[PDB]
């Protein structure tokens, strides 16, 4: 997270406080025919 | 002060569509701003508190 946070800001120093990075999105996981009348 | 909000790209313009938020990357840094912006408003929403 603390990259995450450098690569959005295009540095590699961060000062302090809250950034906002990303997203989080929870990622995706009776009338019988007659068929024996036939058969 | 107003009411703070937030708003979010790739659910808002495309949804859980995966072609769209590929395709959404070629538009380059508009939602990098909106989003500067937004935040720029809910601070000032709280300094002006």
């Amino acid at each position: 997270p603390l990259s995450e946070t450098k690569c959005t800001l295009k540095s590699f120093t961060v000062e302090k406080g809250i950034y906002q990075t990303s997203n989080f999105r929870v990622q995706p996981t009776t009338n019988l025919c007659p068929f024996d009348e036939v058969f | 002060s107003m009411t703070k909000t937030s708003v979010d790209c790739t659910m808002y313009i495309c949804g859980d569509s995966t072609e769209c938020s590929n395709l959404l990357l070629q538009y380059g840094s508009f939602c990098t701003q909106l989003k500067r912006a937004l935040t720029g408003i809910a601070v000032e929403q709280d300094k002006n508190t």
